């Protein structure tokens, strides 16, 4: 019994690559169309909910997730794998920050230790790669407003704006266009939807697309008073209600 | 393909191979039976007798586990035996925690539990033999069957080895002829006719009769082996219906 | 074990040990070098726990010259003294402890200056002028107070170290029978065989 | 091509070996079907027994985990009862650590991820078997949440799994788009069953006796199981309307 | 832990893993022991298509393993540093228990039992490195020259090179060299070796290097106007 | 074919071929015979040599005062089996005052083999063993086989041309079944029959190897000229 | 607290002749003022023509001989049935009572 | 078993070489080139980024050149992900010396130990290789201003001037070329460029395109400065050299 | 590829055969045991004439009555060597006496078939382990990679073993004196050796009761040699 798979599943071709990560980022490709851009005073990112049958509930399948109050995330690819990521994401946090500073980590170094765990399972005994592309939106106060990417090698780059997955080629160039340095918030979260509606084929609605943003701090949804320092989250999960409201005026 | 070579290996099918070849092994054993009776169950065995040189009564296959278990199995004499090591393992552990000694319902989980492990690595073989056990507890009499995938039922009659169609059909008439129950003492007049019926599928090499039996009422709840002259009545009873 | 001295004066660094090696009633020995060269141009004492003296001084020597061996280059004084102290800190946290005492003379090549660093069995550092452990320290550092300038010759140094020998010979309780002295200077490591 | 063998990748980003476990699913050729009601949640599941040997009271794809979550299997006996072991453990740890009955859809989560970890690592095989977890949550109220070989796993309005899931599936989003709700507007459970049972029949074509079903419901703070006599009771319901 | 034996026989009584290493050091540049009356010498091929070199900082062919004891290699050089760290360790070791440096013959001994255990045990490869391992036992004025291979047997050399061209310097060293008179001084010693090398290397700019191990741990390196003297002294001599 | 890699690999038809060549080398072994009457139990061993230069392998082992086997096979396994033997035996001793039962050995001899052949990276044992052994009731033969079949017999041959030897007993069994109180006839009743198993050569002073326990006799070995009276 | 120690008195007495020796010792078992036995033997045919007592604690005495008495059945396994002398006899006993040197076996031993 | 499965990363091959140590290079000879070049007052550090986005976030990322301390920086080519494995390894080797001896790592110790590190993937342990090669930029009191790379052999060696990744062949003949002793930081940092320029597989060298770095002792008096060039401080150095 | 501790179809360990190939390529060692002693000698074949050749030690001592020679891998001897001689002392310690040369043997053959997936392979090399105990007498011992020992009268091993063990079944009889036996060993590596035989490129050995085990130096050999040379053309 026991693992004895204690060597290399991903190992080096004659050609230089990488099979496993190669053929990850092929899974990515097929994965949903998810996308971050990032404005002057916050960060919107989004993609759209592929409801697996009309009877699941789509609210319960959370495709962006909240990792620390001022960061969140988003993928493209497999859902499981993605779910797990969070799990040690959130938990890596608190583990190697918040339990060592008494304050939560910023964008930057929580993408490093998530790029580390996916690198891990590039060169790990017995184990694949995760078949996922994260996009990672967060503040922090001595770096502002920030949006990553991670990659199943476990690479990470810094964005103004992108797209990953299914369209991604055709969203890449269409925030190319409408992307500038004096962008308002509201103004990114209009391009989002618009950049959103050209991927996605079926509804187009608040029901059928997940979007959050990291902007200003938000008291209401702190749950406690009597701390000045303590202001509240600023990743905020836009509601059904909120996307509607925008599609109106589209 | 290849999927074959390797055990905890889904075909393309959704099937394990390696569990469906240690089948085979199990197909190619002796016969051994199960019948559920009134206020118990009674075991037998088809033993081969190769050769004059070996002793009889002397090379015992039926195995107890606890006071109120019984087992035999068919296929890969070893592997049973190994199951029933541990059998005895989940059983004495079961009794030191909760007392009481364990239910056979229970019991028959912790086997299926620890077959169906042999079937999740490629470091590890299934198990090539299928059991038939059972025994009496609180709750009854209760008859099993355990398979090398991991599956088991409860059963009425059971069968298994190379003479197992004959006896699944003699067993088959026994149910729908007794609805109300069958008694203790028949069960194991029937399960000696079952052993010389289904003897007629290995029938080069003349055989050894081996009876076991657990009843509320003959045997007090405790398995005991049939023997002297329970075992010769029994023999006489086959011996009468076959001619 | 007893008696440890350490004087650093302009050019060099001058140690004194006591040449005593007692258990019970009986002197066992009264010529024992209580001393170790780590490297060409440092020089270490020790006094403490028998048994662990040695092992402890053998031990850091063992490692220094590896070192020395792997770079081809001699290690400063001040890094033996830092790498000696991590030592001693971890020890004193250990299942069992080395109960040792020493000091580190030694000689910088590229600042050109004597060093003499103090360190005790619980790896408290401190670099010094003038250093003792045990006893011998309630007598020589008052002494040396008065006496001490640092611009003072190897040989002031040695006559420095000799009114020191002498009150303790006077006032200690027990026979040390005298002291082995070494110098530590620019040409390396030297012995005064006449004291 | 080892690629199909153990779980990496292959050329195209596909585990050949999760989607083969998928496929032994419906070697039971066993179909469930699961709804919802104001107060519980219903889950059926036809039941069939081939050999005359067998004893029919231990033939059984429906699993007591907690006293407040059950569970259904779509798959072979033996990795739905490896399954069910590790909830029934899983359910009774989370009780004692943190002081309150394990809800259906954390539950549901965790044996996600156990399934996840089998599609990632090589030594472990993913099992062949699709758990659908119903409960009435103290919280979230009626629940059904199911999960797969893959690691995927998502509530349900409603649900069906097996050989002939895709036609149970669409008689199902065919009176939800009617009745224009979430649930079966109905005030007991026995109306509930009554109600499962009828649609499984109009979707499958078959009729059912008392021993060709098996039946479990939630309720609030328990989960039970019919027997034959309580599904008879039920089969006549239908029948006299 | 990885547990693979990598290293096993095949049907013909090979263990192809250690004689693939052995092509590793066939690949390495040159290295060649000669053992004086007095002294020994080794001496080491360095490849030019590296210009650009920085050879102040550039790791040295031959390494000091105690101050009485040099060990020069051919084949992998990451492999090589891990030998060298082992055989310095337990050059310490063996002063701290024995109260004496190593004898040439132990840390030979050593450093082959090393390479040994790396041929059967689980989990490694064999190190694709041999070694010339060259000095003066304690209070001996006895010059010692040993050689040790990836399979783990070693032997002691009157003279032996090894490496890329390895047979050819052999060739030369096995018709010049006269065991019942070694070289007498170190400049015959030391010409012998570079006359030995000219045979392969090439040039003899900044493609040779010499080191001379004299008793009671007197070794010293050669520049490069030093080994140019020889270079130019064999060569006008050749002309004949 | 494909399926003779390793024990842990199932064949099609349900063999385990590493199994079944662990058997093969029982057949290559030299032959060696037991049998039993009520009051003692008997091993015959013919020894083989390297060449006329070289000694004679020895076949039969010592277990306990009460309990040996003879090997057919791999002597090394034989070695590692014997000393597991003598362990069990021992630790019965030490712990419960009590002889161990020949039956018990050899199903702790059967549990042994058999982990052997379900585990990756392990292998089965490469050895036939007859035990033999006088306990609490009465005189015993066992047959070892390294699947982990053991099984009790009046008498029973293996090794090279044991069909020969196994032959005769099955003709004998009624007689020297009743050599009770009587070593030397019951030794000589095994001479005989592992005489059946010989080609060209013959039972030789330094060839032959015996041993016996019973009622009043501890396990004990005839070699050399001891020997020398049942030619 | 729990004192893992006992004293079994008795007492033991070895004479060694020409082409002969005895060893010899008193039948009685005592715990404190107590008579436990009248007869309990203390000295032991150990096999090989070597006789052997271990008095003081009765336990740790008879766990030595159980020992011993054991380490010459393996001596005739792993040796060819060697006789063991009783010079090598003394040198395994020291090693089987130093091998508890730190948690001793409480008696005075004869051989 | 799992035998099946296993590549064995860890042998040789018939000819004596380390198949996956030599694919490792394979890779490493298509990232983005990287030229270290050492002065008399000075090192620099250029890097070519990997095909760059308009969209990319330029002056809050770090790809190819990694601080280790105060005194020693790297240069990357290959997988960032395995070299940030490895920095962070480096980082921490240095301050375990920093706290024994009280003294800043010498830079070939450091170098040392972390081509040690490499070395052990290739040998034991059944696992792939750092898909990894580096240039390390240092100063330390004993040989001054220091350049080395390692690659996933483990196998390191010092350098007055070197470029890894892609175009290395072409990067090192014009390096060859234009390299002399005497040189000055001002004008090795002109040369960096000029051959990044000419070995470009782009159609014109940018500022968004590169990272910068320098190590001089033009900090006041006898100690090293680190400076690790901002987007605007690339684009005025690229015209001051006239390549833009 | 395939396991490491697998089972051929005739029922053998597939790399224990494969070791005893290596085996056979090794260097030739005979071993003769008589009344008056046992003789150990070999062939030391040096692979270059630079090879100071008495650096070659293929014949070896494990206690004062206990020698061994070797043949094949000589490296992987050395970590057998250790464990003869450690279990030789340790016996000694242990019970005051000198240990049996078949027990000494049977402790180096557990080490054999202590491979697989423990060392990652079988030993390379055969051993001839030659020695003295009062019980048995002057015993020689062949211990092979299998886990198997054969006492001997006289064996060969090496690449000339065919050869030379037929030469020996000749040759030996039971009242062998050592002179004669030492010759006979001298004689036989002559005849199967490539190069010609001398005292620098084959060594001899013995172990008496009374002297123990001994390595003969290079100017008794040269004098056997010598003697051999005379006897032979003396008919
Ligand atoms: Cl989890
Ligand atoms: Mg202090």
């Amino acid at each position: 019994m026991t693992d004895r798979y204690s060597f290399s599943l991903t190992t080096f071709s004659p050609s230089g690559k990488l099979g496993q990560i190669d053929y990850a980022l092929t899974a990515v490709k097929q994965g949903v169309t998810s996308l971050g851009i990032k404005a002057t005073n916050g960060v919107v990112i989004a993609t759209e909910k592929k409801s697996s049958s009309p009877l699941a509930m789509s609210e319960t399948l959370s495709k962006v997730s909240l990792l620390t109050p001022d960061i969140g995330a988003v993928y493209s690819g497999m859902g499981p794998d993605y779910r797990v990521l969070v799990d040690k994401s959130r938990k890596v946090a608190h583990t190697s920050y918040k339990r060592i500073y008494g304050e939560y980590p910023p964008t930057k170094l929580l993408v490093s230790e998530v790029a580390k765990i996916m690198q891990e399972a590039t060169q790990s005994g017995g184990v694949r790669p995760f078949g996922v592309s994260l996009l990672i939106a967060g503040h922090d106060e001595f770096n502002g407003f920030s949006l990553y990417q991670v990659d199943p090698s476990g690479s990470y780059f810094p964005w103004k704006a992108t797209a990953i997955g299914k369209g991604s080629v055709a969203a890449k160039t269409f925030l190319e266009k409408r992307w500038n340095d004096e962008l308002e918030l509201e103004d990114a979260i209009h391009i989002a939807l618009l950049t959103l509606k050209e991927s996605v084929e079926g509804e187009f609605n608040g029901d059928t697309i997940e979007l959050a943003i990291i902007g200003d701090e938000n008291p209401d949804l702190l749950g406690y008073t009597g701390i000045p320092t303590d202001k509240g989250p600023r990743f905020r999960k836009l509601t059904s209600q909120e996307i509607n409201d925008r599609l109106e005026a589209l | 393909t290849g999927y074959d070579l390797s055990n905890s290996v889904f075909s393309p099918d959704g099937r394990n191979f390696q569990v469906e070849y240690a089948v085979k092994a199990v197909e190619n054993g002796t016969t051994s039976i199960g019948i559920k009776c009134n206020d118990g169950v009674v075991f037998a065995v088809e033993k081969l007798i190769t050769s004059k040189l070996l002793v009889p009564q002397k090379n015992v296959k039926i195995q107890v586990v606890d006071r109120h278990i019984g087992c035999v199995y068919s296929g890969l004499i070893p592997d049973g035996r190994h199951l029933v090591n541990r059998g005895r393992e989940e059983a004495a552990s079961f009794k030191k925690l909760y007392k009481t000694p364990i239910p056979i319902p229970a019991f028959a989980d912790r086997l299926g539990q620890y077959v169906q492990a042999h079937t999740l690595y490629n470091s590890v073989r299934p198990f090539g033999v299928s059991t038939i056990f059972g025994g009496v507890d609180k709750n009854g009499a209760h008859l099993y069957m355990l398979e090398p995938s991991g599956s088991y039922w409860g059963y009425k009659g059971a069968a298994t080895g190379k003479g197992r169609q004959s006896a699944k059909a003699e067993l088959e008439k026994l149910v729908d002829h007794h609805p109300e129950g069958l008694s203790a003492r028949e069960a194991v007049k029937q399960a000696a006719k079952i052993i010389y019926l289904a003897h007629e599928d290995n029938k080069e090499k003349d055989f050894e009769l081996e009876i076991s039996w657990c009843s509320l009422s003959e045997t007090n709840g405790l398995h005991k082996f049939v023997k002297g002259d329970l075992l010769q009545e029994a023999i006489d009873f086959a011996q009468k219906e076959i001619n | 074990m007893d008696i440890i001295l350490g004087i650093r004066v302009q050019d060099s660094v001058i140690l004194a040990s006591s040449k005593a090696v007692t258990r019970g009633i009986s002197v066992l020995k009264d010529s024992d070098d209580k001393t170790r060269q780590l490297s060409p141009h440092t020089l270490m004492s020790f006094a403490g726990e028998a048994g662990d003296t040695v092992q402890f001084a053998e031990y850091i020597q063992a490692n220094i010259q590896l070192y020395s061996i792997r770079e081809d280059y001699e290690l400063s004084p001040q890094a033996v003294s830092s790498f000696v102290r991590q030592e001693l800190a971890k020890s004193i946290r250990s299942r069992r402890p080395y109960q040792v005492n020493v000091l580190i003379g030694g000689y910088d090549k590229k600042k050109n200056k004597p060093e003499l660093y103090q360190i005790d069995y619980l790896g408290t550092k401190v670099e010094l002028p003038y250093g003792a452990h045990g006893y011998s320290g309630f007598y020589t550092f008052s002494l040396l107070d008065h006496h001490y300038r640092p611009d003072m010759t190897t040989e002031e140094g040695l006559d420095l170290l000799k009114l020191c020998v002498q009150e303790l010979e006077k006032r200690m309780p027990m026979d040390f029978k005298g002291v082995i002295v070494k110098i530590v200077d620019k040409d390396g490591i030297r012995q005064v065989d006449d004291f | 091509g080892y690629d199909r063998h153990i779980t990496i990748f292959s050329p195209e980003g596909r585990l050949y070996q999760v989607e083969y476990a998928f496929k032994a699913t419906n070697q039971t050729n066993i179909n469930s079907l699961a709804v919802r009601g104001k107060d519980c949640t219903v889950v059926i599941s036809q039941k069939k027994v081939p050999d005359k040997l067998l004893d029919p009271t231990t033939v059984s794809y429906i699993f007591c985990i907690s006293r407040t979550i059950g569970m259904v299997v779509n798959g072979p006996i033996p990795d739905a009862r490896n399954a069910a072991l590790r909830a029934k453990a899983e359910a009774a740890e989370f009780r004692y650590k943190y002081g309150y009955d394990m809800p259906c859809d954390v539950l549901a989560k965790r044996m996600a991820n156990l399934s996840q970890i089998y599609t990632q690592r090589a030594y472990m095989r993913p099992l062949g078997v699709i758990l659908t977890f119903v409960s009435v949550d103290e919280e979230l109220g009626p629940s059904i949440y199911k999960t797969d070989p893959a690691g995927y796993y998502v509530g349900y309005k409603a649900t069906a799994t097996g050989p002939k899931q895709q036609e149970i599936t669409t008689n199902l989003e065919n009176h939800f788009k009617k009745s224009k709700i979430d649930h079966i507007n109905e005030e007991s459970w026995e109306k509930v069953v009554e109600f499962a049972i009828t649609h499984m029949i109009d979707a499958l074509g078959t009729e059912f006796s008392k021993n060709d079903l098996e039946v479990g419901v939630a309720t609030k703070d328990k989960f039970f199981t019919l027997s034959a006599e309580n599904i008879e009771e039920r089969l006549v319901a239908i029948a006299e309307q | 832990g990885y547990d693979r034996a990598l290293s096993i026989f095949s049907p013909d009584g090979h263990i192809f893993q250690v004689e693939y290493a052995l092509e590793a050091v066939k690949r390495g540049t040159c290295a060649v022991g000669v053992k004086g009356k007095n002294c020994v010498v080794l001496g080491c091929e360095r490849r030019s298509t590296l210009k650009l070199q920085d050879t102040r900082i550039t790791p040295s062919k031959v390494s000091k393993i105690d101050s009485h004891v040099v060990l020069s290699f051919s084949g992998l050089n990451a492999d090589s540093r891990i030998l060298i760290e082992k055989a310095r360790v337990e050059a310490q070791s063996h002063r701290l228990t024995l109260e004496d440096p190593v004898t040439v013959e132990y840390l030979t001994r050593y450093v082959a039992g090393v390479q040994q255990r790396y041929t059967q045990s689980g989990g490694v490869r064999p190190f694709g490195v041999s070694t010339l391992i060259a000095g003066f036992d304690p209070r001996d004025d006895e010059p010692k020259l040993y050689q040790t291979e990836p399979s783990g047997i070693y032997s002691s050399w009157s003279a032996q090179t090894i490496g890329r061209n390895s047979k050819t310097v052999r060739e030369f060293l096995e018709k010049n060299y006269d065991r019942k008179e070694p070289p007498a001084t170190v400049e015959e010693c030391v010409k012998l070796t570079v006359r030995s090398l000219l045979e392969v290397v090439q040039t003899g700019a900044k493609n040779i290097e010499i080191t001379v191990v004299k008793p009671d741990s007197d070794i010293v390196a050669l520049s490069s106007e030093e080994i140019n003297q020889y270079v130019t002294q064999i060569e006008q001599e050749k002309q004949e | 074919n494909n399926y003779d890699g390793d024990t842990v690999t199932f064949s099609p038809t349900g063999r385990l071929f590493q199994v079944e060549y662990a058997l093969e080398a029982i057949k290559q072994g030299s032959v060696t015979v037991g049998l039993r009457s009520n009051t003692h139990a008997v091993l015959v061993a013919l020894k083989r040599n390297a060449d006329e230069l070289s000694s004679y392998q020895k076949k039969i082992i010592k277990c306990d005062e009460h309990m040996g086997l003879s090997l057919a096979g791999l002597a090394p396994d034989a070695r590692v089996l014997s000393n597991y033997l003598r362990q069990q035996c021992n630790y019965s001793s030490l712990v419960f005052n009590r002889k161990l039962a020949v039956e018990r050995a050899g199903h702790l001899l059967c549990d042994k083999a058999q982990k052997n052949t379900q585990s990756y990276g392990g292998r089965p044992y490469g050895v036939g063993l007859l035990i033999i052994g006088y306990d609490k009731s009465g005189a015993h033969l066992l047959e070892f086989q390294p699947s982990g079949n053991v099984t009790e017999l009046y008498g029973t041959a293996i090794g090279a041309r044991s069909q020969g030897a196994k032959t005769y007993l099955e003709r004998t069994l009624d007689t020297f079944i009743k050599i009770d109180g009587n070593p030397d006839e019951l030794i000589k009743a095994g001479v005989e029959a592992i005489s059946q198993s010989l080609r060209d050569e013959s039972l030789t002073v330094d060839n032959l190897s015996i041993a016996i326990v019973g009622k009043d006799t501890p396990f004990t070995i005839y070699d050399g000229e001891a020997v020398a009276k049942y030619i | 607290q729990f004192n893992p120690y006992g004293d079994n008195g008795g007492t033991i007495l070895g004479i060694a002749g020409e082409d002969f020796a005895v060893l010899a010792g008193d039948t009685r078992n005592i715990t404190d003022y107590s008579i436990n036995s009248r007869y309990e033997p203390k000295v032991f045919d150990c096999g090989d023509n070597i006789v052997m007592s271990a008095n003081g604690f009765a336990a740790d005495g008879d766990a030595l001989v159980k020992r011993f008495k054991n380490s010459v059945k393996w001596y005739h396994f792993d040796h060819n049935d060697k006789k063991l002398s009783i010079n090598s006899a003394a040198r395994n006993i020291q090693h089987l009572l130093y091998g508890k040197r730190f948690f001793p076996y409480y008696v005075h031993t004869i051989i | 078993g799992s035998r099946r499965y296993d590549s064995r990363t860890t042998i040789f091959s018939p000819e004596g070489r380390l198949y996956q140590v030599e694919y490792a290079l394979e890779s490493i000879s298509h990232a983005g080139t990287a030229i270290g070049i050492m002065a008399s007052d000075g090192i620099v550090l250029a890097a070519e980024r990997k095909v760059t986005s308009t969209l990319l976030e330029q002056d809050t990322s770090t790809e190819k050149l990694y601080k280790l301390n105060d005194k020693i920086a790297v240069a990357v080519a290959g997988l960032t992900a395995d070299a940030e494995i490895l920095i962070n390894t480096a980082r921490i080797h240095a301050q375990n010396y920093l706290k024994t001896y009280n003294e800043d790592i010498p830079v070939e110790i450091l170098v040392r130990r972390l081509s040690d590190i490499k070395q052990g993937y290739t040998q034991h342990g059944g696992l792939r290789p750092f898909g990894v090669s580096f240039i390390y930029a240092g100063y330390d009191d004993r040989y001054g201003y220091q350049l080395y790379t390692s690659n996933p052999s483990g196998n390191y060696t010092g350098w007055k001037a070197i470029s890894v990744g892609a175009n290395t062949s072409a990067a090192q003949t014009l390096l060859q070329m234009d390299y002399k002793d005497d040189m000055k930081v001002d004008d090795a940092i002109e040369l960096a460029l000029k051959t990044l320029s000419k070995t470009t597989d782009s159609s014109a060298l940018t500022y968004d395109r590169l990272e910068f770095a320098t190590i001089r002792k033009g900090a006041n008096d006898g100690e090293v400065y680190q400076k690790i060039f901002k987007p605007q401080e690339i684009k005025d150095i690229l015209v001051k050299t006239g390549i833009t | 590829d395939r396991g490491v501790s697998t089972f051929s179809p005739e029922g053998r360990l597939f790399q224990v055969e494969y070791s005893l190939e290596a085996i056979k390529l090794g260097s030739t060692a005979i071993g003769i045991a008589t009344k008056e002693g046992v003789v150990l000698g070999v062939e030391k074949r040096a692979t270059s004439p630079l090879l100071e050749s008495d650096s070659i030690e293929k014949i070896v001592e494990i206690d004062r009555h206990i020698g061994c020679a070797m043949s094949g891998l000589t490296a992987d001897a050395r970590s057998m060597i250790e464990h003869a001689r450690t279990a030789a002392v340790t016996h000694n310690l242990y019970y005051d006496e000198d240990i049996n040369v078949e027990s000494l043997t049977q402790s180096v053959c557990d080490l054999a078939l202590r491979f697989g997936e423990l060392m990652s392979r079988p030993f390379g090399v055969a051993l001839l382990i030659a020695g003295h105990d009062a019980d048995d007498g002057y015993q020689l011992f062949h211990a092979e990679p299998s886990g198997t020992f054969y006492r001997y009268n006289a064996k060969a091993i090496g690449s000339g073993s065919e050869g030379a063990q037929a030469e020996l079944l000749n040759e030996w009889h039971s009242s062998l004196t050592l002179k004669e036996a030492e010759l006979l060993v001298l004689k036989i590596l002559k005849q199967v050796m490539e190069e010609k035989l001398d005292e620098n490129n084959a060594q001899l050995s013995c172990i008496t009761k009374q002297d123990g085990f001994k390595i003969y130096d290079n100017e008794k050999t040269a004098e056997l040699i010598k003697e051999l040379k005379e006897k032979e053309a003396a008919e």
